[PDB]
């Protein structure tokens, strides 16, 4: 069995979600350990995993698959796959409007195009399953794009992309050279580059060539390109994740929230500004020589060094954490959560009738969140709302953010299940007021898909 | 402005 | 000669307008120094400024203006007169949708509602005046409401403004009653404040019957309501300015381009988040003993706190700027710097125009119009002036008003606005070219925003 | 005394406003006959009525009005006033963003320009009256622009306007040359028509000098052109109206309601169409010899024909008149109309209170309408509104339709008051229910500024 | 093998897509005759069809098939499925918000809920292809919902449709009552109704008991309502078709362009209105015995029927065409259509593309892909050819998709339009040039809108 | 009364 | 398209 | 609970 079909065979083993997200990265960079990877890598430096495994990624994806989903399925040029190639120097796209069949396809792959799919895990479910587990461990949405590119050519002009990208070579052979930011302002950069032409880049930290099985990670900010030399394509698969992740993201959706509790608060946020501070701030007045404009900046610095007291933090971790929930993939249930959930129950239609009718849940059920990374509680204008993924597309934000209000008695008990993952409770032993509380929280989560039980339902 | 990698999985 | 028409016709000899303001202010709050009234009252204390002097005001705003008012103008319920009474602790609003008539708006006065007209600056060119020049050292808007209540009632329930007020007694006498911040959140209190009942009041911090020519300022935040009592009405103007006016507006203009300008040029602001940090952060999380949670707070304050390096205080300062120059109502000419402008030329129809075709020359000296109507702003690598002259005297009537500067001419722009008000011979202004110093000072003086030592005769 | 103070005088003596009207409207064409002019002329043919009187219009509009207006209001070039040439055969526009103030407005006309006032109506009380009378015969929307020329000059390019013209020679005199209809297209244009070069014009059907005091009037369709010879400006009033107020705008209304009402009311409009037509229709088949074709369309032309029984013709005639009402100058009152007005009444301020007041309404008082043409009673979704012009600015739409609902048990009365002016009804023989409703829907309307009374109230 | 799976092995074998939709339809109304049914009864009368045998429709759709969907495919409540019940008189709409899973679905059909799926063509291919293959002789969108009810039960309240109704029924059996329209404003309604009580209702014109393979059509207007009596369950496809597809919207459509082609080209629709009308015009003078009243009533009805001759009936046919084209669901190929088009071309990746690079020549002989896949509109002096190859199942789901014709094609196009399934050498194409002649054919068999007598095999 | 029967498959 | 005569007293 | 005293003139 292939290494690839052998790790998820094993996942379908293991209990926890949070492990099972934990030990699909492990083996993504194996034999590199994940503590080293994160503590000196991560964001920091390219990182080459010569894996000496031709086999190690089969099942994930192939060409076969591509030309399979361009006949069987809806793949629209522009929306789902995009046609390029980079030529003089040159980067050019070629997507005619409409749909992408085969004929069309293949003969601007055989033209020098490079394929590109933008939404592989829309198209298959291994990706699908690869992506949604990673997301877990990465607290970041995990995307993807996958790039087949025929033989002597290059599909892309070198640029940096604004995301961390992990590139698992799956088919053929790609000659990739990697640049370290060629600038302060470059490192770690928040958006997608320009195209680049070769007299902008300087030399290569990374220059090698890939060989299926591989693994090549490396930093937004960092420079790439890659091409297909003598005799044989190349076709490999882009993870991608921390889009926008940054510290500084997190302070953009703390101050506004910071001024305004400040001013609701502290007086010395409401007082007046000078009557004639216009006199000496302004561009026109940059240079001035007066001393109320140094008591002005000192001023500033100030009351903004004092939001620091008055930063919502838990809120907007919060709020990152339900458009997470948004951004997700669905999970990938194991056959084990599948037979202990809603998802499982035996009932469907036989003869002419439905057969293995309603099961129920009693105050002796045992149950638990169906896995650690499909729900968040979160507080909105004196209302408790639980969001989840369960309902999300493999699309990304085709269906809008799903919630079901919580009532303040079901909020110990909600928070409860949240924070015990993966330990069993009770029905009855959940903090409710009356029973009638603690069955109907237990029946509305198991019945959204939310929750399953030690014991399948057979009632 | 420049978006190579279509991270969110479709283009803008 | 009334107090007020003497310091006006002061103000028409004064010639620069920012000394005409600080005139006009002095004569406000006299005897009360205001250095002393800025240092020690503004925003802080109620004060009472008892005049002894019941023509004071005289020429300002009368009861006869506003009943000509009714006639002559296009009054309407509701965009431009309230019509309220106050009675077993409940307010109520009585406007008859449509205009406000002499037989409609007396009819109510008569029931004992009170009258409040919302922008009698727009149908008064003294209360114009006033509030144009005090505006320019408020360096703020300066708005204003009028109130007449009938002999015996009460139009309005105790609450607060979002304001700073100054109420001149007109007319007739009001029993007023001004209360302290109730408590420490609504000290300068940030919007207006709901309607109060007796019961949710404390003790008047000042408690008197104003007369004709007195002055009453209190800061936002402070509670008060006044009654008139048997025999006399009440005529009074409430000059309101500060509306939203504080260092922490300002710190909502500067953060967002504070946080954005560090990410630009700071890695440490470009820095991923922790992986796992949902799971220590988070309502949910609050009494978690992680360390981590420790740290993640920790860091937060030390960003925050550096963001003070990255804030561009001059560009919101600018923006300000050019929101008050849209906000302010237009300028009110003296009559001097009506004769040295474009608005004095003598061309006129005198059947063929007379007097046109009078020009600048590299010989005509020239100064801003008037301090308070102009402002330089930069804009996506483009300068803008923006002005004040062809506002209205009804608050956003028109849109924001500029014209733009072209790199050629920004320094002598800045100098024009910042000698005003020296004069400076067209000929010295710091430009590449004879060509840009005449086109500069034609375009501004064709616009109403300059002026010239002598009358342009040519 | 000058014919137009003569005439304006002589209206304040006339009690209804649809006999003001008629007389303003004799005034402006006399000698020549109304009755012949409308039956004759009206949209058929170009007219001058050489006047012979050069202080026919004075008291109207003058330029020294125009000077003094651009000092003493807020007059904008664009919105307010336009500053135009034509020379090579080509028009242009001068208008500098801004006030107009005097040293701009007159440097212009210096230069050769004409300058254009747009909306006369809203700074002058004298032109803002005529029109506001004349409208009321015109049934139409009445207004105008007023024109002052340099000498040795043409403001603008041969052209045609989509509207009904009344030019008044002011002062000056100016050459015209208008033109009938080039083509029948041109006949009672629908939309104003692009510039013209003199190449596209025929011969002039009217040439000639106008002097003040001479009226010229002419058909929208009718190109005309006006030009200052040597030595001397030109100043004209030129009054416009019927503006889209044709059988065709009447139709357009007409028909969506039609088709709707005879698809609801009769089965051979909600039949279905042909499963097969679009076989046989369509511009590929303009030339199908197919007979079901000549079936199809004989059966468009028969179910056309047929909507005229069921077209809401007095629905739409409402509709238009209440957009009329909107549309409306306010009413300029006669001293005895306003005296007898809540406009009217007594009641001021002197010394320290209201004086002269409460007069009260009874039954005996003896009301009608103010005016003929400021209401419009009107029904919509079961409600009846009455739609009223007193409150319109003499800006057109700056205020928004104005209307009081009409309750059901006053709706006999309020027909009653509109069809009786200018004769006095008892409030008391009203027809309504109670007394209550009575008083009430007097007392509203004389509130309102809708109604006058015989003897004025006192009480 | 069943009649349908028959009849479907039937239609692939038979070359014209138009003759294809007219033996389906045939087949589904067996033995009535077409013609008849048109004549006689379609938008007329309520039509029973005693089938006398169970197993014609078996292939379509079962209620395994819809459970099934349940656990393999994104189903929705409300979205894609409706739970609902009649009982005491009241119709009562049960859907929890969310996905609809087998427990729920089932538990709520336990409960004696009809389930009820919106749009079963999105999630079967068989029920596609019928209503893809019928609505071509419909001219006309073919839309369809399945109805599943628990046995002693009424899942609906009594209502009349707003459409043509063919119900089939695929298992079980139902009580149905079906009632002639009862008022003249009723028949062939306009839209869907309010949901009647059985006070509402007079006496049924047909009443029956609907057994598998039976088919029972009513046209809009027709109210009915059915039940499930003792000990079994019913499942039934109702087949719908002729959505606001009256005579009434084609004039709602033909009015504003005759009238505005009437203005432009005869000037009695340019002439003004009468100076006094609203004099005798209005519903306050609706009993006026004005004589102008008559007259300009009688010029409203002459100048009305003047239209007629002005309506621009191509024009719009063209429209409702464009808009059937995006209503419509893609095509379903035969085999010989699919290996005769670009869908079939041997194209393949079998580690580098292989038999690619195939051309169409002048000797290639070709016709449209079907009957009813395009249209041909002229819109502001361009041409567009519409199609539905790549419409998706989901109504509207996709835009209108369009391709630009140029003038020195449009002949050669209107021809290949009209007439398939002749085969056209495309050398003879009424084109300019040989550029022509292959650049259009390229274009249209690259899209998939057209097939060749051989495969090319270049 | 709305769309007993959604003819469109989809609800509005 | 072209307006000359302004009849609503503004322009658009 | 609204603006009692209308700074800017108009209402809102
Ligand atoms: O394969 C290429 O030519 C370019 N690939 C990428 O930019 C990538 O995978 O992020
Ligand atoms: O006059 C009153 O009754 C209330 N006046 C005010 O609230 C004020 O002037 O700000
Ligand atoms: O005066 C001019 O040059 C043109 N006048 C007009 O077009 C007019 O009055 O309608
Ligand atoms: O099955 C039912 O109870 C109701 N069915 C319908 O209304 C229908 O099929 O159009
Ligand atoms: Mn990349
Ligand atoms: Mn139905
Ligand atoms: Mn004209
Ligand atoms: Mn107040």
């Amino acid at each position: 069995m292939s290494p690839l079909r052998r790790v998820l065979a094993e996942l379908n083993r293991i209990p926890s979600s949070r492990r099972r997200a934990a030990r699909l990265f492990e083996w993504l960079i194996a034999p590199m350990p994940p503590d080293h990877f994160y503590r000196r890598l991560w964001e920091r430096e390219a990182v080459l995993v010569r894996r000496q495994d031709h086999t190690y990624y089969q099942g994930l994806f192939s060409t076969a698959d591509l030309d399979s989903m361009l006949r069987n399925e809806e793949v629209q040029f522009g929306q789902h796959l995009d046609a390029a190639r980079y030529i003089n120097g040159r980067r050019e796209t070629l997507n005619p409007p409409g749909r992408a069949l085969p004929a069309a396809a293949w003969s601007l792959y055989q033209a020098g195009c490079s394929l590109r799919l933008l939404c592989p895990q829309a198209f298959s479910t291994t990706v699908w399953q690869f992506l949604a587990v990673l997301q877990e461990q990465f607290g970041s949405m995990a995307g993807s794009n996958v790039y087949l590119t025929p033989p002597n050519s290059q599909g892309f002009a070198p640029h940096y992309d604004d995301i961390e990208a992990f590139v698992l070579q799956l088919e053929g052979r790609k000659l990739w050279r990697v640049y370290r930011p060629r600038a302060p302002t470059e490192e770690l950069a928040l958006t997608c580059s320009p195209n680049f032409s070769q007299d902008d880049l300087g030399e290569p930290v990374l220059q090698t060539v890939l060989e299926p099985g591989d693994l090549l990670y490396f930093p937004r900010g960092f420079i790439h390109q890659a091409e297909c030399q003598d005799g044989v394509h190349s076709l490999h698969l882009t993870l991608s994740t921390y889009q926008r992740n940054t510290w500084g993201d997190f302070l953009e959706a703390i101050l506004p929230l910071a001024v305004q509790a400040a001013m609701e608060e502290n007086v010395e946020f409401r007082r007046g500004l000078p009557r004639d501070f216009m006199d000496y701030m302004g561009a026109q007045h940059s240079d001035s020589k007066d001393p109320r404009r140094t008591a002005f900046m000192e001023k500033v610095r100030v009351l903004v060094a004092r939001l620091g007291h008055f930063a919502p933090v838990d809120a907007v971790a919060d709020q990152r954490a339900k458009d997470f929930i948004h951004d997700s993939l669905p999970p990938v249930l194991t056959d084990r959560e599948r037979a202990l959930s809603v998802y499982g129950l035996p009932i469907r239609w036989e003869a002419g009738e439905p057969v293995n009718v309603g099961a129920q849940l009693t105050t002796e059920t045992e149950v638990h969140m169906l896995q650690d990374g499909i729900a968040r509680l979160v507080g909105e204008g004196g209302h408790l709302f639980l969001y989840y993924t369960v309902e999300n597309s493999r699309v990304y934000h085709l269906e809008e953010p799903k919630c079901l209000e919580i009532y303040p008695q079901q909020a110990d008990a909600m928070e409860l299940l949240l924070g015990s993952y993966p330990e069993f409770v009770r029905v009855g032993d959940l903090p409710c007021d009356s029973v009638e509380d603690q069955l109907s929280l237990a029946t509305t989560l198991y019945d959204k898909g939310l929750l399953l039980t030690k014991m399948p339902l057979a009632l | 402005g420049g978006c190579n990698h279509q991270h969110i999985g479709k283009p803008s």
